């Protein structure tokens, strides 16, 4: 969840996940949002290991 | 929008961005259910029944 | 919902219900670009 947030608060302002490369604000954001961004999450664990989810949400 | 009358709900109360739970498969199905209503993303620990990946009933798990 | 889509009376003690007026809802995906809206169906 906080990567998603993360990813949501260092958006560049031509490549956002929404509508015409739009990009979410930090301080209103959305869950939907949040939701969004979970779908398309990938980040670095602690022990070093890579964390998405399928088209399912599932971790293998 | 199932209600034609405005409720009124005091601003002290936070709003949840996204919910982490639970163990129980049926209890995660049953939170699941509302917390698609309003599309709040909700990440589970322990569930693990595949009725849960379903993505036309359990939007946002 | 909207006065077309419920079925509405008074009374002293009231009752609720619960009908498939559809057999089914719309086939539309969702991405979740812009905010998702009420889905209609069909
Ligand atoms: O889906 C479910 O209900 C189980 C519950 C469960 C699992 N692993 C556990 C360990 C401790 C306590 C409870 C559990 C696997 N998913
Ligand atoms: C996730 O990021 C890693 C970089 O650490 C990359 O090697 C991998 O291909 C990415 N996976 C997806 C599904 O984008
Ligand atoms: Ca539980």
């Amino acid at each position: 969840i906080a990567h998603a947030l993360q990813d949501i608060y260092t958006c560049l302002p031509g490549r956002g996940l929404f509508t015409n490369g739009s990009c979410a604000d930090i301080k209103k954001v959305e869950a939907w949002q949040v939701l969004k961004h979970l779908r398309h999450l990938n980040f670095t664990n602690n022990m070093g290991e890579q964390v998405t989810f399928d088209e399912c949400g599932d971790l293998v | 929008l199932n209600l034609d009358e405005f409720c009124n709900c005091s601003e002290h109360i936070p709003s949840t961005i996204a919910v982490v739970g639970a163990t129980g498969s049926g209890v995660s199905t049953a939170v699941a259910n509302l917390l698609g209503l309003f599309y709040i993303p909700q990440v589970s620990y322990a569930s693990s029944s595949r009725l849960l990946s379903n993505k036309n009933q359990f939007k946002s798990f | 919902y909207g006065p077309d889509q419920r079925a509405q009376k008074k009374g002293d003690i009231i009752l609720g219900g619960l009908f498939p007026i559809h057999f089914g809802v719309a086939a539309k995906d969702q991405d979740l670009k812009s905010r998702p809206e009420s889905v209609e169906c069909i």
